[PDB]
């Protein structure tokens, strides 16, 4: 739901206003993921890692 | 001490690898296993 | 007399309020009066709609 | 994903009629018919299950069963 109209002060030329109860309610809850990948080989050699 | 579980991911078996194995599962062929959850407790926030 | 245009007390222009405010007083006077009217202002507007 | 439980407006439980309101979409009533029955009749707390898409579902199908 939004409401056009000026508030107080933080409208400015492209500032918007939230709604505390709404963002606890949950509207606008993201999540990120991120991948951590290793690999671990042998070598020419008999050596190896552990 | 306790074998490290392992579960796969087309059987979803419940395997262990013993020290230096090819890593596999013995019921399919699939090359790819998984890991359980942990069983300690964890607290979360409900706010 | 008058109503507040942007020929008035806005930016890129002369016969500025703040600007005429600063050219007879101390600098100083000239800032303090400009966060007034950004507290004075906007908070009717919002009251008003 | 889920249909949520609280609105987010308001704040008024959503989340106790999404099975109903599917039970009574296929009873041959229309969407505004089972809106205004079920107990909504303002529209920032309608649009909660109306709009609303249903991924856990297919999420289901790709998740890990029991063999
Ligand atoms: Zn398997
Ligand atoms: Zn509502």
């Amino acid at each position: 739901t939004v409401a056009v109209m000026s508030y107080s002060g933080y409208d400015i030329e492209d500032a918007l206003v939230l709604n505390k109860a709404s963002l606890d309610r949950g509207f606008g809850r993201c999540l990120v993921y991120k991948n951590a990948k290793c690999t671990l080989k042998r070598y020419t050699n008999q050596t190896f890692d552990k | 001490q306790q074998p490290m579980i392992y579960i796969c991911g087309e059987c979803h078996t419940e395997n262990e690898i013993k020290s230096r194995d090819p890593i596999r599962c013995r019921e399919c062929g699939y090359r790819i296993m998984y890991k359980k959850r942990t069983k300690r407790l964890v607290v979360f926030d409900a706010r | 007399s008058g109503s507040m245009d942007k020929g008035t007390l806005g930016s890129g222009s002369k016969n500025n309020i703040f600007y005429i405010l600063l050219r007879d007083w101390g600098q100083n006077e000239a800032a303090d009066a400009m966060s007034r009217l950004a507290r004075l202002a906007p908070v009717y507007l919002s009251n008003r709609g | 994903m889920i249909i949520p439980v609280r609105c987010f407006t308001c704040g008024k439980i959503v989340g106790n009629k999404w099975e109903a309101y599917l039970g009574l979409l296929q009873a041959e009533y229309t969407e505004g018919d089972a809106l205004d029955a079920l107990g909504l009749k303002r529209y920032c707390c309608r649009r909660m299950l109306l709009a609303h898409v249903d991924l856990i579902e297919k999420l289901l199908n790709y998740a890990p069963l029991e063999k």
